[PDB]
């Protein structure tokens, strides 16, 4: 009878497994039409409509989190197992600059063995662009046995998380008060999870990754490198590489932290041997992060007369312009899972995009900057994940507004005041979007039409009307001057992208000053415009989710509904879901432009080879500066030019990329059937098909119905995203692996 | 609880009661989700085919027919040397037999739909063995046991020919 | 094991098992007799 | 011969294709070492390529001017193994599938809960029906004769 | 209260007295969330398997079957037997026995009355009444636990030091 | 303004009237059904055409039918 958990709440039985739709009150009666099948999967994780108790929803969410973490652990275990058994990691360790990472071999069936490429190191397989080899090398993993043991540990951890989810749904489910301890949860997630994870990783780096990687960079082969445990039992194997361990932990406890400058450095730049960040800098960074997060975890009052109450902090932040201020926000975020999901997903996607930027900007792994496929894939993948997560955060903000928003509890607070002037916000955001689009894109079109008319001096180019990004160049200058002036204890700039020397590893450029000209001005304003339009769609969905001048009772129709009818001139897509659908489209557009800008700019003005005398030759040859300013330039010198490797991949080991290119084109075009058409035509065609089936006595008892309007839109957008992202995926991968 | 006589640590399977080979052997409960009459018909036919095929092995390796085609002591290699023409005639003759012996109703859903069909009872008894009902049950049990033994032995002989290649001897 | 067998009798599990078996015997036919453009006979 | 094509056994471009593929595979084989699994895999690729080309040559296959086997599907039994025999095989298999599906639909359509037995299949009855589809050509031309294959006027029709 | 084995720990609350080899040893409470019959069946299966395994390991390091394939130590016999297909036959027949076991354990858990580990295999008697059966069940459990620990030690020592039957 | 017609298949279940967002339909006495009531459309000038009325109709092919016609600031749902 614990005060935090309920014991044996749900019986572990297979009876409900044999009753599909048991969770829903409407679906429990059984299918009558094929719409029931689709409704079954669309409501599976909508725990809000399955129970009327916040406690039950919270417990379901907790167990679902455990299942998700078990799935993630299984995926990581699979990655490590493939590295251990079906990879050339050992060969890549001895030749990182000449062996391509491969960790998946393809069975010899139907002639598909051509996919096993010549990745080097007496190996055949698919080249890997996830950068696991570089990460494992940065971890100090020098043998495939360690990868096998990490895979075994991942399997054990996945089983543990599965057992935890089962235990906390069926044997000991926490109570609502336990879930609502946001102060305790924040304290623990900030100190324990974040800070202690940073501290543990700093310890691992210092004791395992720092010596092993230093020996690897010195040229010591992985076979004669001591086993990682020997660096702990023997204080002399690590004190030779870093002659500060001879003093032990006495400098730490005597506040003489200057003695540890051997392995806790602040250098900046990149390791000249590997092209990645100095691992001493990384260990010092993780140590500082650990201390900062542990300190930050002692902020909120949990169980003693010590710390802050988030309710008292929010309620004190009022103002003349904001009425009641943040009063009621604590109740909103402690009684609505959707609001927490909105905030967490938005910040999580933004964090993913920031991670993507800082990855290539400052390569943190050895021999990852010179693996161009890995860098391109990591950036594009993380930016895509960030965009999807941001759209999801907007969607769940809209869901909270529709479902969990209480008008009485939010009288004259920030949420109320935002809804009260939603018109002004949306109208000014509309004006900003029109201004930004007009300018950015019409400058592009003006360049295109001036070039087409033979007026080269009328373009918005560097040798013409020039739009120099002076503000960004000022920041670039400030960073390259930071070491010794504003960061006096730095030896080198944080990233060579801001300026400095060309860093090359094995005649391949790792990082180099990224010059910003009029071409970068236009593409940056294109980014701003696309982001603003996506924000416009999502914010219009969130703010007008409850009511509008069209439908004053839109909240009574729910978050997900197709329309209110053909009246009022037509009330299609007025939902808030139909705004997360359009916003998904615009996020695809924005992220596609972002990754295109990254790919072309890097290939044209960063990546390449360096001659022995210091001459820099890039992959494309600097065509970004003069040919990325017109739409015809993007079509020809980027799309047409770099699509050559994809279309000429047939018969080679990259033929799978051409096949996926074609299939993604097919899927993207397939989406337009659902996006352009309507439900009535398909229902009436199914009518004649059903007539034929009845004529042959083969009409199913479950009456076949065309997909609902909302499901038709969902299928269309899912296929559109899959096709477009897969086309860009195949194009990028084939292009950057070939060259 | 009764518990099976064959598998003594398992409960007695259902649906086998009035049969001529009941020793309570059905751990997987195949008689619960498959018609017992169809199962006995299939067991009897498989057994009879296996008995004929085992006798065919032993005779083929010994006697054989005159001709270049019929000159392989190994049954597995004889299946290939004989060619498709003699085998397809056997296939068509067996099909004709199947059609005429079951009188049209050949499938799992069609056979035993009207009942009045003892499993495995084609009425084939020209030599008259089986007029006395006292020995009829013993003959049925002997046929079942010989059929099962011949299924095991037919598999054994076929796989011996595959792993060695010469003959059975 | 009365409701577990009923769960295995659901449409998704049965379709997954049948399609896995189908792809399996197709792939194995194409392994043992590869590159079959015409009928073997 | 038929349509101006020539047998692949006498098509020079066919042998040129075989030689070029084998040469590419051998050049790939040259860059690996000893009896290592990559060399074994490439050698198996070469052997399979040679076997496939030899089988296509000795298969009554007509090759065009590009040295690729062309299919003669006008209906002649001479090239009957290209389309006609696979056509019969597919017709048998697909008729089997359709027949067992229709039989299952009509069988569980006369029970108390027909819709339940469509998401939760009656595996015993399903297995019973599925193995009975080998007689689908005979069953179809025994149910059409009895009028049990086609509905007449209980089928629904739209307003016009 | 105050289980017999660990006198300072409470009784596991699922093992009162009515099981052979029940000294109340369950400190981590495995019986609190798993069926007792299931755990008993697993323990008895482990006991029998490890008894056979210990005897086989010790004997095969002394006596070898005729043939060159059977001329390896028990430590290296796994990779040789799997290649020759010797372990494939054992796998096939063990899988058959274990499918019948799936049926048996399911029936035992859903009623029936079959005691855990009771396959009724008893050609000789060796157990005529309840008392003899209980004593022999206790002997089987104790010998099986001892053999499980013994096989564990044998394998660990042989892997550590590639020695013959004395694995010291 | 749109046109709304009521047909004698009306069962007087009132679901159309309580679904109209602009108070177009009302229940009036009748003798053609058990409930003794039939829907009426006396305020079609306020009809917006959202067709919520016939989404709540349980009769087989509807008893209230909305025919979209000429547009008005009331029928277009214009707050401006
Ligand atoms: C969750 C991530 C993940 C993913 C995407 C894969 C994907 C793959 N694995 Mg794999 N694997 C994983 C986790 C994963 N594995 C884990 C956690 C382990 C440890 C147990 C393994 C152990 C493993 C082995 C030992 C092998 C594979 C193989 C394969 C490949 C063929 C799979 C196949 O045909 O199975 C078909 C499966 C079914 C039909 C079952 C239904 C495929 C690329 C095979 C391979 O690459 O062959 C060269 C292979 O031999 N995997
Ligand atoms: C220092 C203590 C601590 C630590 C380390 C964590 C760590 C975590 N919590 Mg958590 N939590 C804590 C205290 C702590 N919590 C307290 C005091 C409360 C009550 C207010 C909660 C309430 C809470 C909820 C409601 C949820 C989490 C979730 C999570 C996970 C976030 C997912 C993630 O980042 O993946 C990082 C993953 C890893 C690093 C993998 C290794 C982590 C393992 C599992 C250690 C977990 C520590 C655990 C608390 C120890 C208890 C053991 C048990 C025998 C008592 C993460 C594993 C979320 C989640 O995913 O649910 C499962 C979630 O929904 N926590
Ligand atoms: C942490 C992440 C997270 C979480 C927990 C949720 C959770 C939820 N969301 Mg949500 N969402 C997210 C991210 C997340 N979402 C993101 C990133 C987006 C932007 C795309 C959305 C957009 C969104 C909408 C628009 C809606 C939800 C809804 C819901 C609720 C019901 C979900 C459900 O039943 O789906 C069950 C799961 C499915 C139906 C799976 C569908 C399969 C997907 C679409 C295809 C995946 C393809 C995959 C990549 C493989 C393709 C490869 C190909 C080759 C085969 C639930 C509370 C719905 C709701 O009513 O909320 C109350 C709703 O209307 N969400
Ligand atoms: C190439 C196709 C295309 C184009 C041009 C646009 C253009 C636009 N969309 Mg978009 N959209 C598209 C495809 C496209 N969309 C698709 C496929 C979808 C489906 C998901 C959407 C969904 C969508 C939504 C949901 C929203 C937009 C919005 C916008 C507008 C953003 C404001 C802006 O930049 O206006 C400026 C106009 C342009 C940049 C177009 C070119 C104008 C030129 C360059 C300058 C002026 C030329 C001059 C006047 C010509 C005069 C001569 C002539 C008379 C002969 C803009 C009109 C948002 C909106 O309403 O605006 C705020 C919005 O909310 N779109
Ligand atoms: C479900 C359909 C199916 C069928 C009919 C077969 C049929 C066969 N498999 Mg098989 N197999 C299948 C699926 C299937 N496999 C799957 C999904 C896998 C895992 C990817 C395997 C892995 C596999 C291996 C590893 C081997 C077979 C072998 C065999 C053959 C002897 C047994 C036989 C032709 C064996 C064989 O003939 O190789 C000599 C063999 O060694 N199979
Ligand atoms: C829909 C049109 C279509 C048709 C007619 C074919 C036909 C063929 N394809 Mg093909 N294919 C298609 C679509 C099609 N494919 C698509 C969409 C793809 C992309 C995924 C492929 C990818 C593909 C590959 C990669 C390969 C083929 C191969 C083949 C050939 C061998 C078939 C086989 O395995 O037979 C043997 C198997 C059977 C006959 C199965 C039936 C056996 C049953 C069990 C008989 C039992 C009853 C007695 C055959 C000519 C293979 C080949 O050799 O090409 C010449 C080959 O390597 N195809
Ligand atoms: C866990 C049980 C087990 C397992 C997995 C093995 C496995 C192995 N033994 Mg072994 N063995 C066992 C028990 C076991 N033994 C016992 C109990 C004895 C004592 C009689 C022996 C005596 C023995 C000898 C003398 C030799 C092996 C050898 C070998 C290796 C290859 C040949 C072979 O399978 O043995 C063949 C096994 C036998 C000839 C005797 C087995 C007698 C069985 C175990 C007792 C009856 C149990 C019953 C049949 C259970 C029915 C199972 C049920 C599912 C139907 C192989 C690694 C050979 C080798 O290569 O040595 C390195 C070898 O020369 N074993
Ligand atoms: C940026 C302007 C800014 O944030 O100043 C801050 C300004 C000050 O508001 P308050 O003093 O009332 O805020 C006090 C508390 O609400 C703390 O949030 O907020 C506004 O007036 C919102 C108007 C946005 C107008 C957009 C232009
Ligand atoms: C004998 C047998 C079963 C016999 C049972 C008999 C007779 C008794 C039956 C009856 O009493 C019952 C039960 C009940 C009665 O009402 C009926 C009768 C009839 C009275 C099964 C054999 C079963 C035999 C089996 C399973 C053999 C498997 C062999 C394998 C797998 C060999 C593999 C290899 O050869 C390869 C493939 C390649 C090599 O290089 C490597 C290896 C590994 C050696
Ligand atoms: C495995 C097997 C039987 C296994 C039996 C087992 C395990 C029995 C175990 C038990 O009994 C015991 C031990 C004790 C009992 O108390 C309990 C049980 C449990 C009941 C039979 C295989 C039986 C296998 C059989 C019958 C295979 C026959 C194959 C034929 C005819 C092949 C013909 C071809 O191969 C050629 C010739 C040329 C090819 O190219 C074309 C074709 C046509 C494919
Ligand atoms: C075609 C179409 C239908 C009909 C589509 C239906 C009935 C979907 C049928 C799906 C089948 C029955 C199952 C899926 C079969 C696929 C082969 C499985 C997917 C492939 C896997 C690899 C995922 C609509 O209902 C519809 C509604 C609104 C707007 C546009 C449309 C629309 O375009
Ligand atoms: S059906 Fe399509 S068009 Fe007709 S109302 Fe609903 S959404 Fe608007």
């Amino acid at each position: 009878k614990s005060t935090i958990v309920d014991f044996n709440p749900v019986e572990t039985s297979f009876e409900k497994w044999a009753k599909p739709g048991q969770f829903s009150r409407t679906l429990a009666k059984g299918p009558k039409t094929t719409t029931w099948i689709w409704n079954l999967h669309a409501d599976a994780h909508d725990f809000d409509i399955q129970t009327n108790s916040l406690q039950e929803v919270s417990r379901k969410i907790f167990s679902a989190h455990f299942g998700q973490l078990a799935v993630i652990f299984l995926w990581l275990s699979g990655m490590h197992f493939h590295g251990a058994y079906f990879s050339n990691y050992s060969a890549w360790l001895t030749n990182p600059t000449s062996t391509k990472p491969s960790a998946q071999i393809v069975w010899p069936i139907v002639g598909q063995e051509v996919l096993n490429a010549d990745v080097g190191g007496n190996f055949q397989g698919i080249q890997i662009t996830s950068g696991f080899f570089q990460l494992w090398r940065a971890e100090g993993i020098t043998s495939e046995v360690e990868l096998y043991w990490t895979a075994v540990g991942g399997l054990v951890a996945s089983f543990l998380m599965l057992f935890a989810g089962w235990f906390h749904y069926h044997k000991a489910a926490p109570k609502l008060e336990w879930f609502q301890n946001v102060e305790s949860m924040l304290n623990h997630h900030l100190a324990g999870l974040l800070g202690l994870g940073s501290l543990s990783w700093a310890g691992h780096q210092i004791h395992i990754a720092l010596p092993i990687n230093k020996l690897l960079d010195l040229g010591v082969s992985p076979e004669e490198i001591p086993l990682p445990y020997e660096f702990i039992l023997n204080r002399d194997l690590i004190a030779q590489l870093y002659p500060s361990f001879n003093k032990g932990l006495t400098p730490f406890f005597t506040l003489n932290w200057g003695e540890y400058s051997d392995f806790l450095t602040f250098k900046g730049g990149l390791n000249p041997v590997t092209g990645g960040l100095w691992l001493t800098d990384t260990a010092h960074h993780h140590l500082a992060i650990a201390v900062l997060f542990i300190v930050a975890g002692h902020m909120y009052k949990t169980n003693w007369f010590l710390g802050h109450s988030i309710k008292t902090i929010l309620e004190a932040h009022k103002g003349p312009f904001t009425g009641e201020g943040h009063k009621g926000l604590y109740e909103v975020l402690t009684t609505s899972w959707h609001a927490q999901l909105a905030i967490n997903l938005a910040l999580f996607g933004s964090l993913s995009i920031i991670v993507a930027h800082h990855m290539y900007a400052m390569p943190p792994y050895p021999y990852i900057a010179i693996d161009y496929p890995t860098q391109l894939s990591l950036f594009t993948h993380h930016v895509w994940i960030g965009g999807f997560c941001i759209v999801g955060g907007a969607a769940h903000g809209a869901i909270f507004f529709v479902r969990d928003y209480n008008a009485a509890n939010n009288y004259n607070n920030l949420i109320d005041r935002v809804i009260r002037h939603r018109d002004a916000i949306i109208s000014h955001l509309n004006w900003v979007c029109i201004f930004l689009g007009c300018h950015s894109f019409g400058l592009y079109v003006h360049n295109d039409t001036m070039r087409a008319l033979g007026r080269s001096q009328d373009l918005f180019s560097d040798n013409a009307i020039a739009l120099k990004p002076i503000f960004a160049q000022f920041i670039q200058n400030l960073h390259t001057l930071a070491p010794g002036s504003t960061a006096p204890n730095a030896l080198t700039t944080v990233s060579y992208a801001f300026g400095g020397d060309v860093i090359s590893v094995g005649s391949k450029i790792a990082m180099m000053p990224i010059s910003l000209g009029t071409a970068d001005f236009l593409v940056h304003h294109i980014h701003a415009f696309t982001i603003h339009v996506t924000v416009l769609i999502l914010l219009k969905g969130v703010l007008y989710s409850r009511n509008s001048r069209l439908i004053p009772d839109k909240a009574n129709l729910g978050f997900r509904f197709p329309c209110d009818g053909p009246g009022r001139g037509g009330t299609c897509q007025v939902s808030a879901w139909d705004h997360v659908f359009l916003g998904l489209f615009w996020m695809y557009n924005s992220i596609s432009i972002v990754i295109f800008h990254f790919s072309w700019k890097m290939q044209s003005d960063v990546w390449g080879t360096v001659s022995p005398t210091g001459a820099v030759s890039h992959i494309t040859g600097g065509n970004f500066a003069q040919s990325s300013i017109t739409i015809n330039g993007w079509l020809r010198d980027f799309l047409w030019s770099q699509a050559a490797q994809v279309v000429q991949s047939y018969g080679s080991s990259l033929s799978a990329y051409g096949l996926i290119f074609l299939g993604a084109h097919f899927i993207w075009a397939f989406s337009l059937m659902f996006l352009f058409s309507g439900r009535g035509y398909w229902q009436e065609l199914i009518e004649s098909i059903v007539w034929a089936h009845n004529k042959l006595k083969v009409a199913p008892s479950i009456q076949p119905r065309a997909l609902s309007i909302t499901q038709g839109r969902a299928v269309g957008v899912a296929h559109y995203l899959l096709g477009g992202i897969g086309t860009t995926w195949a194009f990028f991968l084939a292009r950057i692996i070939s060259v | 609880k009764v518990f099976s006589k064959s598998v003594p640590f398992l409960l007695k399977p259902a649906g086998l009661d009035g049969m001529v080979g009941d020793v309570g052997f059905d751990p997987l409960g195949f008689a619960t989700f498959i018609d017992i009459r169809w199962l006995r018909e299939a067991e009897l036919k498989n057994g009879r085919v296996a008995m004929l095929a085992f006798l065919g092995f032993i005779v083929q390796e010994f006697i054989r027919l005159p001709g270049d085609l019929y000159s392989e002591p190994n049954g597995v290699k004889a299946f290939f040397q004989v060619g498709p023409q003699p085998l397809l005639q056997i296939f068509l003759f067996c099909g004709f037999l199947e059609f005429n012996m079951h009188k049209g109703k050949l499938t799992q859903v069609d056979m035993f739909e009207d009942g009045k069909r003892e499993p495995g009872n084609f009425g084939f008894d020209p030599l008259g063995f089986g007029k006395d009902p006292a020995k009829r049950e013993r003959y049925a049990l002997a046929e079942l046991k010989n059929g099962r033994l011949a299924m095991i032995a037919i598999g054994g002989l076929v796989h011996h020919a595959l792993v060695t290649g010469h003959a059975t001897f | 094991m009365k409701d577990f067998l009923k769960y295995l009798s659901t449409a998704p599990v049965l379709l997954t098992a049948w399609l896995t078996f189908t792809a399996g015997f197709v792939i194995e036919i194409n392994r043992f007799y590869p590159d079959a453009l015409t009928f073997p006979f | 011969d038929i349509g101006g094509l020539n047998p692949c056994k006498d098509s020079e471009v066919f042998q040129k294709r075989l030689a070029k593929t084998v040469k590419k595979l051998e050049n790939r084989l040259k860059k690996y070492e000893e009896g290592t699994p990559p060399q074994i895999a490439i050698q198996q690729q070469i052997t399979q390529t040679k076997q496939r080309f030899t089988r296509y040559a000795d298969s009554n296959l007509l090759c065009g001017n590009d040295g690729l086997p062309h299919l003669i599907t006008d209906g002649r039994w001479s090239h009957g193994s290209e389309f006609l025999l696979p056509s019969i095989l597919f017709l048998y298999i697909s008729g089997w599938i359709g027949w067992v599906g229709r039989k299952y639909i009509r069988t569980v359509g006369q029970t108390s809960n027909p819709t339940e037995k469509e998401i939760i299949i009656d595996v015993p009855l399903a297995i019973s029906i599925m193995t009975s589809g080998f007689l689908w050509p005979f069953a179809a031309w025994q149910e059409f004769l009895s009028g049990d294959l086609i509905a007449s006027d209980e089928t629904i029709t739209t307003s016009p | 209260e105050k289980s017999k084995a660990v006198p300072f720990l409470p009784r596991p609350a699922a093992l009162d007295g009515s099981v052979v080899g029940d000294v109340g040893f369950d400190p981590v409470g495995f019986t609190s969330w798993l069926p007792l019959s299931y755990l008993q069946e697993a323990e008895i299966k482990h006991c029998r398997i490890a008894m056979l395994a210990t005897l086989g390991w010790i004997v095969a390091d002394f006596v070898h079957l005729p043939g060159a394939v059977h001329e390896v130590s028990s430590l290296a016999a796994h990779d040789v037997a799997v290649k020759s297909g010797a372990l494939a036959q054992i796998l096939i027949w063990t899988s058959i026995a274990e499918a019948i076991s799936v049926i048996a354990i399911s029936q035992m858990l859903e009623g029936s009355g079959r005691q855990p580990g009771d396959f009724k295999f008893d050609p000789l008697n060796f157990a005529k009444d309840e008392k003899s059966l209980k004593k022999m069940q206790l002997s089987e459990l104790k010998n099986g636990r001892l053999a499980m620990l013994a096989f564990s030690g044998i394998v660990t020592q042989a892997a550590l030091t590639g020695h013959a039957f004395p694995y010291m | 303004s749109h046109t709304v017609k009521i047909y004698d298949t009306c069962i007087g279940c009132t679901q159309c009237v309580r679904a109209c967002p602009t108070d177009v339909l009302e229940m009036v006495p009748w003798d053609g059904c058990k409930a003794g009531q039939i829907a009426s459309a006396p305020r079609t000038e306020d009809c917006v055409g959202c067709k919520r009325c016939e989404t709540a109709c349980p009769t087989d092919f509807l008893s209230v039918r909305v025919y979209l016609g000429g547009e008005t600031t009331r029928s277009l749902g214009l707050a401006y």
